[PDB]
């Protein structure tokens, strides 16, 4: 009767629903898109070597299924894309090692099937025998889960062009059957559907499928024959071994995050270690003004975390508007509930975008990323991973790099706002080179949409978009009247607007910010 | 410019313009009504107060907050040609109580009104859902000297509870009957 | 388990726990609200003091037929009917008796062996379509079994 | 034209011109009474209202109704030069109550009165049927002041019952008397 | 179904098929097939069957609340099953109730009765707090709903159940 | 020092000592507020002046569950019904007794040996998440422990 | 505002207050330090009075499209926790605003 | 039925009770978080130099049975936990000198066992036999009681991984054999379980197993296979001398308490005698800015005892803070009624 429930939805009006799961974990999350950021990951599924806006909808799926802590040292990036995700989306490269082939199936004439493997970037060549190619780009080895595909005909169109149906399914350990998607195509090369939609097949192939390319053979494509075929499974296809990671890997994946054209104005180390890959970096936030969130090795002990700080490399007077993150100790999972470590770079970075996001007009750039509202780590049983070993508050303030001490409620602060700026300098702070970031941000963006403008009101419109920008600073608090009125005068600001030829206008403008109080003095004593 | 009253306007004003809302985007609804987000015209609503009482001691007194005093909801609205909020209040009223006097069932005559912020978009998000009943529409004046606006009025809604503000749908093969 | 239990039961009302009067005894078990008007006494006789008195309450509990009147006001009603009432005449001489209930208050506060001595209510409240009532208001007088023991009472509350 | 404003008003203009009627349509008549619909000019109406009770439960209270408290009818009317209406209440207070103090059978002295919608054709239709004895016309004022408006004034009708609105003629052989 | 239906709202299939609350039976003089026979209660609930025995009032009692899954996963169990059952097919129920109706109003209404829903199971008490806070805090439901085209509205919803203590155990210690 | 208290027995209330009412005995200590309704007589018999009566006294106190209800409502009330209740059969047949305790008001006045006869109060106050009562309100009756002299009593205030 | 956060905040404080459950909240977690401070000619403030308060009602309140030259606006009424031991604490502690029964 | 009860929990479903043996322990309670204390002492079990948050749970449990006051110096600690747990937890820190060695056994690559000892803190490495060991980590010398193991096949996993149930006892000398624990465990590096459990060895000891650590060959693992062996001993664990601890473990165990990042209100002597120790302690106590209830040796008379505070050194305005005892007594037994001397720093820090 009409009581009966089936599995999954055909084409009836009906419900079908799947069985109970109880091994699903999923999220709630919405982004506001406060700070658009990026990293370098290795993951499992999902095109490497490319950018990929991860939302929090799609990192279960599209950034793969998470891996464990034992597997590699892969788990450090999925937790911390973990914890970076509850603020706002991302850009995240994924890379992989030589190691890594796709999959592909090539159908001659008659539809015969074959399988082959090749690695990722290489490109793909069909013989005189058969007729095309399909592969899948999603990144699943199809093998560990599994997924198959099916093949059966169905009408023609008006003009009389042969229609095949393609269907979708993916398998898991258990053999858990669930068809994902099916979409019908003609091999014709003038093949249209009957909303005008594009029946062409690789163009049919790339338009609804996000998983599946194809190749056809132009010489091949009128002799082209199909078959009713089942259980189409791809096979030798894996990424390899993960755990070994090339430097060239890391800097063909540096290269992707510069030549992306989208705006991203934080980076993360997000699990990467490699010296040559902190450095180009490093580099690439020195030339892009932006803001980098290096970290280093947990197992490494105070008594070595101090010379690290100099093995980066990255000391200096450029590579400033640049952190560098150190967590030695352990804590515990939140799926596998297993002692592990992993860095709380993303965890800060996400406490300082929650802290900068309240603020309406710019945002709390001069906010401190601390306090109860955004120092807070939290993850599980956190457990010191050298008791043994002690640090050096003077060794470690002249080291630059962020430590982290006892909160509220037992929680643990980052008990630090001081970046890796060697000088002594009032830049050397992490509120002061976000003022900077942010004004360069916005004179970047005021000047572009004045740009190339009629002479003789460009000077007018600098000058109003200063006082405006001003006007949000002073309204945030973080930029206040000077200290000093008998010498520095009263005033928060200052501007010096000129022009040299029929080009190269000059503007100069000074600010004066307000405090931060990052160390505190107390006194006690007694009247007795 | 640089003055410290000049700054404080600015910020003021910058603020203003950019976190203030007038009472646009809103929206009144009831289950089972067509277009009575049109027809009414004004609400009044209030979930409850909460009472305290005064304690004695030494030269103070102490109060304390005990318990939500419930409130109600009153929706200020114009009727059609035919008289459908009329009709609508009737059948409400029929529903709470038997006109032959016995007590109806309080799920079968319970309404979920609703109130819903609108979007730049015109996208609805839940502002306020209540779970009402009918009670009055009040002493009503109707004649002929309204030669410049029409004949509109108002009616009061009594929530069902202030708590366990749950609901279910009659439309089911087991409805709103019980077993006794 | 337990035996039939009357008036708000179970869970799906959506109340406080806590809140709930209980009485349950070997075969009935009748649990309600914490209404307004309660009261206990405690007190002894003298002339030389002489001695003590059993303890005493006055509890008035209010009853709603939310949605099953049949379990919440009729089948409660009589179930405290029942147990007031001595049953003295049960086929059974060896043994009748008025019979005593066990009182549970705020979950942590229970009387093993109390009296029902007294109860009264009112039948006027309204009806639905059957007719069962949808309020009442039960106030019910009670008595200690024994004159308790400062050691008996101020150890078994929680 | 094609903004999300502009559809949204276009709609309410549309639906407003199509379903929205002036108090136009309105008929208020009395059995036994001629040209009353005329000289009637205010009508203030209200059928019973329906009282709750609080419940102390917790830290919420859950308002129950009980029962319909009755209404009233009060008409605002001016009369004509034979002060007919005054007339018409002189003999209606008359059957109500005996000047010698005895209390009349509460049959004789009861009346229907309806309010109708018109319609386009000038046909109405039934809107609200009471039956209602007279009570009191209230604390008049007269004067020669009136110098630019005429004397007038409101009269209170109070409903025979909230419960069996029953009435019958008493043009029958068998009238509105009763076999003890 | 005497149990479920004891609640009047919607009925609690969290009920545990063991106990002398519904493992009554006591027909008329019982007599064991294999006296000397016993049942053993591992091989028993690896095998997924259903044992019983004598209670205290002579009355007969089924000592096993458990389902035929293979699987030791929370599947296993009688009641659990039963309430993914239960709350499967009331939903199937309403979104045929909802079915067929324009779009831009039936995310709301689906949100609308599912909430209604939860409260409901909330009161009834069959959804209950999460294990381990650590993950998903105290908050025991989740619900989303997206689009793939003209059609298919996918909701997914997943929520904590609670449980009647299948696994059963205890320990008694001593102080001397 | 002294046994368990109590009440708002600890000055972290920040109210004044004077208007705290306090009983003690051997073993139990409760503290509470002056609160109106308070009331006290003596009188005699006569038909020829016969003799006297003892003093008597009508003590209504309010406790509030500031920060600690357990020791400040629950704990309390267990103190007050165990004084009041007598304990004549805690195993030491050679000397129970209903125990008296001792009395002081505005710390200068007072009455070293008097009796709890009666006390009395209402559950139905708000309560807390635990559950513990947020308020309450007890009434006591109290009688002196013999027909006092003028002796006895005018040179017993402060 | 736009978002209603003043209606977000009374909520929140309102439930802070009263458990919807109907329990008694602890009366610590749900008070709110009011503060009107004096100006001064260089934008400085200092003290003029500080009470410690929870929210009862924001009262009887009208809405409708009628305000069409004003913004819809309402008052909210704080009771004082107290006219004695005007007292606060720092919930953002090891020992919070719970306590040992 | 009701009428069965077992000793141990498998499949099926009953309820147990204790069994008829000579000796029990009990240790139940809820932690405080409102007020701490620190101290070092040697007991029962526990990691060496190791700190462990003691309540009324674990006192008896993962510290032991208290030991013969006659047997060695040891007592003063085992006394002081004992009276203060009763009302108050701790931050307890423990170590043992170097003299005492856990045991460890190896499994090849056929499955072979062999037994080894070796003193705590040093690590054992896998050559290229050895294909992986298992060594004993809660410190008891494994010979009252005594831990066994019993291993066999099990179902596979979803992914049709070969698994296998092991499961870890106690058994007493009367013979009484209590399991800790029963784990169905796979070679396979991605062993998933039905419910998604992890069953990875490594992975497996580390979280779910409590008181056995694993090494394991991760070249030789893909080769390894499994045996049956039931009710496998621990051999060579030996808890060596405790009465002479030297001044190097003193004072490791002084600067791990430093570095320990947990709150104590409070610092507790628990009878060390060791000048530097309590030295080392008062100075924490200053820096830390909290109390210390240090004590005095019993056994000296009044006239040289009130030398005895400079003698140790703690006078001073650094260590004002602190307070420091005497005992010129002797109280008796709770267990062996016999004359015992312990300070009263434990309860001085509970009556505070």
């Amino acid at each position: 009767s009409q009581y009966s429930i089936q599995q999954s939805l055909g084409n009836a009006s009906g419900v079908a629903v799947s069985p109970i799961n109880a091994d699903a974990t999923l999220s709630t999350g919405v982004a506001l898109n406060s700070s658009l950021w990026a990293g370098i990951g290795v993951f499992a599924r999902g095109k490497p070597f490319t950018v990929l806006a991860v939302t929090e909808s799609n990192y279960e799926d599209v950034l793969g299924e998470p891996l464990k802590p034992s597997s590699g040292s892969q788990f450090e990036p999925i937790r911390h894309v973990y914890e970076a995700i509850q603020q706002t989306s991302g850009y995240v490269v994924r890379a992989v090692p030589d190691d890594a082939k796709f999959p592909i199936i090539m159908f001659d004439e008659s539809g015969e099937p074959a399988y082959s493997a090749l690695p990722y970037g290489s490109e793909i060549e069909l013989d005189s025998g058969e007729a095309f190619a399909i592969y899948v780009d999603d990144g699943d080895p199809c093998i560990s889960p599994t997924r198959e595909l099916t093949i059966e005909t169905a009408t023609a169109d008006s003009a009389g062009n042969e229609r095949f149906l393609l269907k979708l399914t993916q398998t898991t350990s258990l053999g858990v059957v669930t068809t994902l998607e099916t979409h019908t195509v003609s091999l014709a090369e003038e093949a249209k559907d009957d909303m005008g939609r594009l029946c062409y097949l690789p163009t049919a192939l790339e338009a609804r499928s996000k998983y599946l390319r194809a190749v056809v053979n132009e010489e091949l494509i009128s002799t082209a024959k199909v078959t009713n075929k089942k259980s189409l499974a791809f096979t030798g296809g894996t990424n390899g071994d993960q755990s070994k990671i090339s430097t060239a890997a890391y800097l063909r994946a540096v290269k992707v995050l510069n030549n992306a054209p989208y705006m991203y104005t934080a980076v993360l180390g997000l699990g990467c270690y490699d010296n040559a890959a902190i450095t180009a970096l490093g580099k690439i936030c020195a030339d892009r003004l932006i803001d980098g969130f290096f970290d280093v090795k947990p197992t490494l002990t105070y008594a070595e975390a101090l010379p690290a700080v100099e093995d980066t490399g990255l000391l200096g007077t450029d590579y400033v508007s640049c952190s560098v993150y150190h967590y030695p100790f352990s804590c515990k999972d939140k799926w596998t509930q297993s002692r592990v470590v992993f860095g709380l770079s993303g965890v800060a970075y996400a406490a300082k975008a929650r802290g900068v996001k309240k603020n309406s007009d710019v945002g709390g750039w001069h906010y401190s990323p601390a306090g109860e509202e955004r120092a807070v780590i939290a993850r599980a049983s956190i457990q010191p991973l050298y008791p043994e070993d002690t640090p050096d508050e003077e060794a470690m303030v002249k080291g630059r790099l962020n430590k982290v001490s006892v909160g509220t409620s037992g929680q643990m602060i980052i008990d630090d706002a001081l970046t890796c700026c060697t000088q002594d300098n009032y830049l050397h702070f992490q509120h002061v080179p976000s003022l900077m970031n942010a004004i360069s941000r916005f004179f970047v963006q005021l000047a572009r949409q004045m740009k190339h403008s009629p002479d003789g009101i460009t000077a007018a419109g600098l000058t109003k978009g200063m006082t405006k920008l001003l006007d949000r600073f002073v309204a945030s608090g973080a930029l206040v009247a000077p200290r000093d009125p008998d010498a520095d005068g009263t005033e928060p600001y200052v501007l010096k607007v000129t022009q040299a030829e029929f080009d190269k206008w000059e503007v100069v403008w000074a600010c004066c910010p307000t405090g931060v109080a990052r160390r505190i003095q107390g006194v006690p004593l007694l009247i007795k | 410019g640089v003055g410290e009253r000049e700054v404080g306007k600015l910020t003021s004003i910058i603020m203003n313009k950019m976190l203030f809302a007038q009472g646009w985007q809103f929206s009144v609804e009831v289950d089972g009504l067509e277009g009575a987000d049109f027809f009414a015209k004004d609400i009044t609503y209030h979930d409850y107060s909460i009472e305290y009482e005064t304690i004695k001691i030494g030269g103070g007194n102490i109060l304390q907050p005990t318990e939500r005093s419930p409130g109600q909801i009153t929706m200020m609205v114009r009727d059609t040609v035919d008289g459908l909020v009329l009709d609508w209040f009737k059948t409400a009223k029929s529903r709470v109580i038997n006109p032959d006097g016995t007590g109806n069932i309080p799920s079968q005559y319970l309404l979920n009104v609703r109130i819903y912020r609108l979007l730049s978009s015109g996208l609805t998000k839940l502002e306020n859902e209540m779970t009402v009943f009918p009670v009055t529409t009040g002493d009503v004046t109707y004649a002929r000297d309204q030669v410049t606006e029409f004949k509109s009025f108002p009616m009061t809604f009594a929530l069902h509870s202030t708590f366990n503000q749950s609901s279910s749908s009659l439309a089911s093969l087991l409805g709103f009957s019980f077993s006794l | 388990m337990a035996p039939i239990a009357y008036g708000v039961y179970s869970q799906a009302d959506g109340v406080s726990p806590y809140l709930k009067v209980t009485l349950t005894n070997s075969q009935y078990q009748v649990t309600g609200y914490i209404s307004q008007g309660a009261a206990m006494n405690m007190a002894q006789n003298w002339e030389v003091w002489e001695g003590g008195t059993p303890p005493t309450f006055t509890l008035p509990v209010t009853f709603i037929a939310l949605n099953n009147p049949f379990i919440e006001v009729s089948g409660a009603i009589a179930a405290l009917t029942a147990m007031i009432s001595p049953e003295l005449k049960a086929a059974n001489v060896g043994g009748q008796i008025p019979e005593r209930v066990t009182l549970n208050i705020g979950r942590r506060i229970n009387i093993t062996d109390v009296a029902i001595q007294d109860l009264s209510f009112d039948l006027d409240a309204p009806r639905d379509s059957n007719g069962y009532f949808l309020k009442n208001t039960v106030n019910l007088q009670l008595t200690g079994s024994s004159i308790y023991n400062s050691s008996d009472i101020v150890r078994a509350f929680q």
